[PDB]
RNA sequence: CGACUCUUAGCGGUGGAUCACUCGGCUCGUGCGUCGAUGAAGAACGCAGCUAGCUGCGAGAAUUAAUGUGAAUUGCAGGACACAUUGAUCAUCGACACUUCGAACGCACUUGCGGCCCCGGGUUCCUCCCGGGGCUACGCCUGUCUGAGCGUCGCU
RNA sequence: UGGAGCCGCCGCAGGUGCAGAUCUUGGUGGUAGUAGCAAAUAUUCAAACGAGAACUUUGAAGGCCGAAGUGGAGAAGGGUU
RNA sequence: ACCCACCCGACCCGUCUUGAAACACGGACCAAGGAGUCUAACACGUGCGCGAGUCGGGGGCUCGCACGAAAGCCGCCGUGG
RNA sequence: UAAGGCUAAAUACCGGCACGAGACCGAUAGUCAACAAGUACCGUAAGGGAAAGUUGAAAAGAACUUUGAAGAGAGAGUUCA
RNA sequence: CGCGACCUCAGAUCAGACGUGGCGACCCGCUGAAUUUAAGCAUAUUAGUCAGCGGAGGAGAAGAAACUAACCAGGAUUCCCUCAGUAACGGCGAGUGAACAGGGAAGAGCCCAGCGCCGAAUCCCCGCCCCGCGGCGGGGCGCGGGACAUGUGGCGUACGGAA
């Protein structure tokens, strides 16, 4: 009876879709049965069918999105979805390399006049 | 029916039609004082309405 | 208000005087007994123990 | 100059503030330019400006703005300070050279006001009551 | 109103002081915080004097303080030059350098020099690698001390 | 008004859904504090957020 | 006739619902609010009425980005990774 | 005393933390002790009580020696219902009287893989305490 | 004695003082010190088997996944599951998802009109028609293309 | 009576003692079973239902509004009436 | 100390006021709340410590503060007042 | 050595996230807000803006008889009450 | 009557970027009252304070002297104590009111333009390959484009620098 993300992951895309439609369909059958009295036993299902749907749905979207950023991995210009969202400001920080660029000048000083480790009283 | 209020008549006529292997004459919306778009859906003469009803679950 | 004057301050020399007085009447068993400390079978009232 | 913008004369109140004509704005005209340029080009970042001329009714200025996310600024270390988000709108906070003047800060006796960061801070530090723990 | 004999007195509570009263319930915390950070600066700069850099003897100004002597901002350029120290190196062995200091009197000049002479002596310059080159001091004065100096280095006694 | 806008009609239709009284099976709930709905409205007295 | 009689002819309205701030205060002749200043870009506020101010600050509403930011921050702002699966 | 400066001692803050505690934390709170027979064997003081651990009530009216099976734990209400610990209503229908885990004692655990491992953890960390003290 | 009135006490009411509680405040202190066109704050409308409000969430709508936890949730139902199994429920939260307004962005605020590319029915590119998808804000920077000028010159 | 905490002494601290402020909030009397339930002619008889009818409904009689209406329909406004 | 009796005495308090039982104002009743505070600055008095001194701040040294955001200590002990 | 520029650190912090503490307040107090509160409600709108905590250890929340159209009671019962 | 350079200037749903609103305890920049006090009131005061507008960050602002001083001299800013309720201002009334020196917390210093030398020795962007890739970076290779002499890059900046 139970659908569990576990197994879905591997399955082929067309299969998953069928499984979703099959649920969607059931869910209409229930909601009609909710209207007509139907039975209590059915109006549990209505909740279960929902998440079972949402589950399929999610897993679909996941697989799809993995496969997107498998594709775009390496590409310079990637879509905004797949771009990393830290925080407005935090994407306008300097570029990890850029903030530790020295000027030729500043290196010359770091070569010639470095901090020595030292003590006093001997 | 009670329908998603975002629906046209065109969407309902082609939604119904898909689900119930049925052919509609004319959809005919209204909005309930509630948030529900209730569509009245005339079926084309060759199909019955009582028959389909039993098929779907109501009666 | 917060800026009520909560803290108070005391001359160093007095504080010391105080602490002396106090140490002095830690001896004097009468006082110690009057402060309640049940000190009946204690042996010698500046009561010092091996280290 | 800056006339005082009030309906008819009509600076209601005591007869001191009654002036509406002969009175003069705090920042300078160059520091209005540098602001208006910045204000328009909000992505850009104002470095500094310079006088190019003046008619009767106009002065003219050339404000030097930088795109803080154009690699040739970004990457060159000497520049990149502008990129950093503090220097967002220097001209608005009064930190261009032309801006800075009006705050009225230097070293030495002819200043004293501004002797925190700035005119407000000095005044702040001077009219905080410090009420100590022990008094 | 005043009432029979006692200081006329102008107290300054006319502006909105209550808006800007500053209370010192911090202070203890702040003594603690600063101290922690202090201790952590020491543990960072392992054997270097916690105090910081060697600072020079200096007279105070003005006929008042005149006779007293303080620490300076840093050793002036004449004073390095004479002690035989390159100005950009002095910063790297724990020697405060200000350059704005004029040097008028020959006496102070030679005093500060005698400091720097003294200092370089009693300094235990570590090497760059553990593999020892010139300058960096002997493995003797290194094992026997990777030791700090707590308190201002060569304290300025008047 | 019988010349409603959709926006209004939607807003009215939420209000009418919110008017209904409390379901009695609430009151048996363990941490219950609510006897009656309080926020109820009556068109004749009290007249909407319009 | 200044009074009760005239409360008769309160047939028609000034204001209506704003679209930005939900208040019934959007003036139809003026085509603005008077609560947020709708068509005006910047949200109206005023440092006289503190009470007003507090009735809608960041914390007042759902915070449906801003709260989950605070979570994200707390732990580190980590991206595009998962915990070690079973 | 306590010394750790990220813990409370603060009537209100504790109480909120107890009363507004969530279920997986209330597992830990509604723990009960093991009878001395078990205590010996497993080298464990106490165990979060569960749906069908047999149990003796120790305090209250129902206080006895009658080893009932727990029926159900009502973590909302911090209370367990026990096989025969019950009282008739006015209309005859029986009702389980809520007993609070701490006034109970476990006489037979309901061992599964997970519970067994827990008792293996508690023994282990006990004996490390004993080895440290020695 | 009669009725009434007043006084006092007893018992009843009326009303909610008092006292005792306290998952709330108020104050001081510490540590972090993070929003937004990758659509913020705020607004709206929705979503539970029975749910009005509060809260929680977004058409995957009282929540999906993943990790940790290890038998509940519980007002009543009803169910699942083999709690010797990715496993109830909690917690965490890294993946996924996130309707409509809103700086709010196709133009308009009626939910009113649109343009241009791509798909499915509809054709058999026949444009229509319907449905879907993707674009269509302003300002500004670096480059690109296409251009303008009796602007300054070159060769013909 | 009530059902969980409280006090004496020596010191310290204070948001420490109320009849009034046309004081603030809440509650209660006398007034008082009082003033009142008097604008626009009008009610009556029977029957039903019903625990119960001056008033509900049905029938009859007598009446009124008297098509610039007490009739039928809309706008604005209401928001399920 | 509850009621009742009688003799004698007896005007309603609050308040401003030269003068209030007033034909001066406030007060139907009851409960709870409700007004000389705190900071700064001087002054004089008084108590204590030290005395041609005194002084503690501000800082620093001693601990993760349970009690400690205390307590103790400082050629800083005296920059300085 | 002006009319160009960059710079950590002690410092700030009645907004935020998260902690600790108090000679503070104890439901007319303490935040407007202990509770479905910026809620209900008011105002065209700006804006204004409340009241409101406590059965009991456990719902064991009074089965059943009886009077009454019922509300209400009379018995019976639960409870240490 | 063309074609070509540049210059100034347009248009693009052209390629990639970025600003837009919020919060606002603290910070910076403007703007700026009047109640109040002066026993009246007008300058003064309240106060550069409330309200108004702008712009920030975890801090901000400031800052490496066109400084103080006048000494036997000190040596960026900030902050605390003190200076000092002082010098000074003021219908010299009411009221206002700092600064250096001294002791402390902390402590950190620097880079251009210019003047000159170096075949522009510099930069941005495209395209192929290897690595790396959730803060788009490293190496190589392209007669691939542009920016740049109306001046990029190294050296160097007043503590002096170059050869
Ligand atoms: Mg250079
Ligand atoms: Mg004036
Ligand atoms: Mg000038
Ligand atoms: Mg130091
Ligand atoms: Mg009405
Ligand atoms: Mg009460
Ligand atoms: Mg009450
Ligand atoms: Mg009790
Ligand atoms: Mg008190
Ligand atoms: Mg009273
Ligand atoms: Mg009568
Ligand atoms: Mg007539
Ligand atoms: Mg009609
Ligand atoms: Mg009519
Ligand atoms: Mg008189
Ligand atoms: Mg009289
Ligand atoms: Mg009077
Ligand atoms: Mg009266
Ligand atoms: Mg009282
Ligand atoms: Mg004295
Ligand atoms: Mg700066
Ligand atoms: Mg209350
Ligand atoms: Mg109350
Ligand atoms: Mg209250
Ligand atoms: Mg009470
Ligand atoms: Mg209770
Ligand atoms: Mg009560
Ligand atoms: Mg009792
Ligand atoms: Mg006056
Ligand atoms: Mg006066
Ligand atoms: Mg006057
Ligand atoms: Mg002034
Ligand atoms: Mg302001
Ligand atoms: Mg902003
Ligand atoms: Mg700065
Ligand atoms: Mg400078
Ligand atoms: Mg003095
Ligand atoms: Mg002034
Ligand atoms: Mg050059
Ligand atoms: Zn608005």
């Amino acid at each position: 009876a139970k659908i569990k993300a576990r197994d879905l992951r591997g399955k082929k895309k067309e299969e998953l879709l069928k499984q979703l439609d099959d649920l969607k369909v059931e869910l209409s059958q229930l909601r009609v049965a909710k209207v007509t009295g139907g039975a209590a036993s059915k109006l549990s299902k209505i909740r279960v069918v929902r998440k079972s749907i949402a589950r399929v749905l999610t897993v679909i979207n996941q697989t799809q999105k993995e496969n997107l950023r498998k594709f775009y991995k390496g590409k310079k210009y990637k879509p905004l979805d797949l771009r990393p969202k830290k925080t407005r400001a935090m994407r306008r920080r300097l570029n990890k390399h850029e903030e530790s660029l020295k000027t030729k000048k500043q290196q010359r000083k770091e070569r010639l006049y470095p901090l020595r480790k030292y003590a006093v009283k001997a | 029916f009670i329908v998603d209020v975002k629906a046209n008549k065109h969407q309902i006529k082609q939604a119904v039609k898909k689900l119930y292997d049925i052919d509609v004459a004319k959809v005919n919306t209204l909005i309930r004082p509630d948030g529900e778009k209730k569509a009245y859906v005339r079926l084309a003469p060759d199909y019955d309405a009582l028959d389909v009803a039993n098929k779907i679950g109501i009666i | 208000k917060t800026w009520r004057r909560w803290h108070r301050r005391v001359n160093t020399t007095q504080k010391r005087y105080a602490i002396c007085s106090a140490l002095a009447a830690s001896a004097l068993p009468a006082l110690v007994m009057s402060k309640g400390h049940r000190i009946e079978e204690v042996p010698e009232l500046p009561l010092v123990v091996e280290d | 100059g800056r006339k005082r913008p009030v309906p008819k004369g009509a600076t209601y109140g005591k007869p001191v503030h009654h002036g509406v004509n002969q009175l003069k704005f705090a920042r300078s005209l160059q520091s209005v330019a540098e602001e208006r340029a910045g204000r328009h080009c909000g992505a850009l970042r104002v470095l500094n400006s310079y006088w190019v001329g003046e008619d009767s009714t106009y002065k003219f200025f050339e404000v030097i703005l930088i795109d803080p996310f154009h690699k040739a600024i970004r990457r060159n270390p000497d520049t990149q300070w502008i990129t950093k988000p503090v220097h967002k709108h220097r001209e608005m906070r009064g930190l261009t050279s032309a801006g800075r003047k009006s705050r009225g800060l230097g070293k030495g006796h002819k200043f004293h006001h501004t002797i925190g960061g700035s005119r407000r801070a000095a005044w702040r530090r001077r009219n905080t009551l410090q009420l100590h723990r022990y008094r | 109103a005043p009432s029979r004999n006692g200081m006329i007195l102008k107290p300054h509570f006319h502006k909105d002081w209550q808006r800007r009263v500053a209370t010192w319930f911090n202070q203890p915390a702040r003594k603690i915080r600063r101290r922690k950070a202090r201790q952590a600066r020491a543990r960072r700069i392992a054997p270097r004097p916690a105090s910081g850099p060697l600072r020079p003897i200096v007279r105070c100004p003005t006929v008042r303080y005149h006779t007293k002597v303080r620490a300076g901002r840093g050793f002036s350029l004449e004073e390095l030059r004479v002690a035989g120290i390159h100005k950009k190196v002095a910063r790297t062995i724990g020697i405060s350098v200000d350059p704005r200091r004029r040097n008028k009197s020959t006496e102070s000049l030679q005093a500060n020099v005698q400091r720097l002479k003294e200092y370089r002596s009693k300094l235990v310059l570590f090497p760059r690698k553990p593999s020892a080159p010139k300058k960096g001091d002997s493995s003797a004065e290194e094992l026997k001390l990777a030791t700090q100096l707590t308190g201002p280095v060569m304290p300025i006694r008047n | 008004s019988s010349h409603k806008t959709f926006r209004i009609k939607r807003f009215l239709a939420k209000k009418q859904k919110q008017n209904r009284p409390i379901p009695q099976w609430i009151r048996m709930k363990t941490g219950n504090k609510i006897r009656y709905n309080s926020k109820r409205r009556h068109w004749r007295r009290t007249k909407l957020g319009l | 006739t200044k009074g009760t009689s005239s409360f008769g002819k309160r047939r028609n309205k000034t204001h209506t619902l704003c679209r930005r701030c939900g208040s019934k205060a959007y003036h139809l002749q003026k085509s603005t609010c008077g609560k947020c200043g709708y068509p005006a870009k910047r949200k109206r506020k005023y440092n006289w009425s503190a009470k007003a101010k507090r009735r809608n600050t960041t914390g007042t509403g759902r915070m449906r980005h801003l709260k989950i930011v605070y979570r994200r921050f707390r732990h580190g702002f980590r991206e595009g990774t998962t915990p070690k699966p079973k | 005393m306590k010394f750790n400066p990220f813990v409370t001692s603060d009537r209100s803050k504790n109480r909120k933390r107890h009363f507004n505690a969530p279920s997986h934390i209330r597992r830990k709170i509604m723990s009960s002790p093991l009878s001395k027979e078990l205590r010996q064997k497993y080298n464990v003081r106490s165990m979060p009580i569960r749906k069908d651990d047999e149990v003796q009530v120790v305090r209250g009216h129902y206080k006895g020696q009658q080893i009932g099976k727990v029926v159900q734990v009502y973590r909302k209400k911090y209370v367990i219902y026990i096989e025969r610990v019950q009282r008739e209503k006015a209309n005859g229908t029986t009702v389980h009287v809520g007993i609070h885990p701490s006034k109970v004692v476990i006489t037979r655990l309901k061992l599964d893989k997970d519970r067994k491992k827990i008792l293996e953890r508690k023994a282990k960390s006990r004996q490390v305490g004993k080895e440290k003290g020695k």
